[PDB]
RNA sequence: UCUCGAGCCCUAGACAGCCGGGAGGUGAGCUUAGAAGCAGCUACCCUCUAAGAAAAGCGUAACAGCUUACCGGCCGAGGUU
């Protein structure tokens, strides 16, 4: 249904492509609140019960591309 | 006497309180 | 094929076999017209859970599909190095 993660990030990230090497080459950043919203757009695609866990899932594709958090 | 089998029994007993062998083991407590 | 010894696993059910499960984010990011476990490069993280890899081997033009891992059941006594 609702679009995939990779893209939802590249939107509120302000960039288009990832980094040749993740966690090593930080391409973009994301406030916690920003990740709190994405986790809301994917409420159906995710198995988690509480929003807390839903984040860990989303918060898993970021640092793996150079998407630090604040 | 694996440690995980012990942590499981106690883990099960914790849910009951509030592998078949492990379930039985717990129930027996 | 006979005999002697050591280590580890096992009735909290071992070894093997058979049955059932092997799931979501997500077909990871990059590269590329495309690549979705499985061309190559890099990373290899977390949910549900009794399990289930950013996938060990085949398979496809790429999917699909078939299995290993991993978990559960049936079984019941030694098994393995």
């Amino acid at each position: 249904g609702v679009p995939p993660t990779a893209e939802l990030i590249k939107d509120e990230a302000g960039f288009e492509t990832g980094s040749g090497e993740p966690q090593e080459d930080f391409v973009a950043d994301l406030s916690v609140d920003q990740v709190k919203q994405i986790a809301e757009q994917k409420h159906p695609d995710l198995l988690s019960y509480d929003l807390t866990n839903a984040a860990k899932e989303v918060v898993g594709t970021c640092t793996s591309l150079g998407v630090t958090i604040e | 006497i694996p440690e995980w089998k012990q942590e499981e029994v106690d883990a099960i007993v914790e849910m009951i309180e509030s592998r078949n062998t492990l379930l039985e083991r717990a129930l027996d407590d």
